[PDB]
């Protein structure tokens, strides 16, 4: 997260980190107890899909608090549409291999209605994107949680103002083209969470952009509405073996 | 009231019905008042609520 702030301690707490052998890969939110909702393109690399880690209740990287609890990932759950190596569609909905305890420091984030969220969170302009990504394009990457306020823009708007992938009917982009303040790569699928009426839900991922905080440019966001019945019905259904499946979409 | 506007007055999920009807729901870990709009956490840890704001 580029020009940001630090989200104070149990603030985020649907915040998640996933770790690949101990290294930081990407982030996610958790939307119940064994659920995280992360970026398709998060896991175009992966070799060993055995050593996949979710942490929740993490804040600081360089100590161990007591409030983090470590899961392995049983699942990960990718829609058929996604192309490795692409932007389009790019969500992944993630099984822990048990569920994580819920605590002031871990709480899952609602996952809307897609009504709700087409017809009224959409239009809420100001949410919420976190993550230990880098502080500053070519920079090294945050040891605490950041946290910034982005404005969304329409899409019509979005090409207008920018001056790359198409901006596709399951994307949208929010933040600023003054370079000032973005997520960046190690933010990816992580958060973007949207306030009504007391409570949050998912309304996006952190997916891709040009650069992070670059001139003439926003952050481009999963639209997650167009996937609220396609991960409703995954969440019904029995695990299968191997971490990897592939799911038709729509 | 329809829910595409001011989302039917409902705090969370609004469903037209057929008729001038509307209905208000909750997501788990809620449930809804009798003025038929709003949602009251039912459970320690309801989603999308944040603990230690909620306490102060
Ligand atoms: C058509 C270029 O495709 C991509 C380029 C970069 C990325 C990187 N991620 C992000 C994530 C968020 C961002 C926000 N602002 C600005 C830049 C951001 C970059 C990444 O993970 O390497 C992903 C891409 O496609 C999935
Ligand atoms: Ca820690
Ligand atoms: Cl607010
Ligand atoms: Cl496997
Ligand atoms: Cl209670």
């Amino acid at each position: 997260i580029v020009g940001g702030k630090v989200c104070p301690k149990g603030e985020c707490p649907w915040q998640v980190l996933l770790l690949v052998n101990g290294a930081q890969l990407c982030g996610g939110t958790l939307i119940n107890t064994i659920w995280v909702v992360s970026a398709a393109h998060c896991f175009d690399k992966i070799k060993n899909w055995r050593n996949l880690i979710a942490v929740l209740g993490e804040h600081d990287l360089s100590e161990h608090d007591g409030d983090e609890q470590s899961r392995r990932v049983a699942q990960v759950i990718i829609p058929s549409t996604y192309v490795p190596g692409t932007t389009n569609h790019d969500i992944a909905l993630l099984r822990l291999h048990q569920p994580v305890v819920l605590t002031d420091h871990v709480v899952p984030l609602c996952l809307p209605e897609r009504t709700f969220s087409e017809r009224t969170l959409a239009f809420v302009r100001f949410s919420l994107v976190s993550g230990w990504g880098q502080l500053l394009d070519r920079g090294a990457t945050a040891l605490e949680l950041m946290v910034l306020n982005v404005p969304r823009l329409m899409t019509q708007d979005c090409l207008q103002q920018s001056r790359s992938p198409n901006i596709t009917e399951y994307m949208f982009c929010a933040g600023y083209s003054d370079g000032s303040k973005d997520s960046c790569k190690g933010d990816s699928g992580g958060p973007h969470a949207t306030h009504y009426r007391g409570t949050w839900y998912l309304t996006g991922i952190v997916s891709w952009g040009q650069g992070c905080a670059t001139v003439g440019h926003f952050g481009v966001y999963t639209r997650v509405s167009q996937y609220i019945e396609w991960l409703q019905k995954l969440m019904r259904s029995e695990p299968r073996p191997g971490v990897l499946l592939r799911a038709p979409f729509p | 009231l329809i829910c595409v506007n001011e989302n039917g007055g409902c705090e969370q999920y609004c469903s037209d019905h057929t008729g001038t009807k509307r209905s208000c729901r909750c997501h788990e870990g809620y449930s809804l008042l009798a003025d038929g709009v709003s949602c009251t956490p039912t459970v320690e840890y309801p989603c999308g609520k944040i603990p230690i704001l909620e306490k102060r």
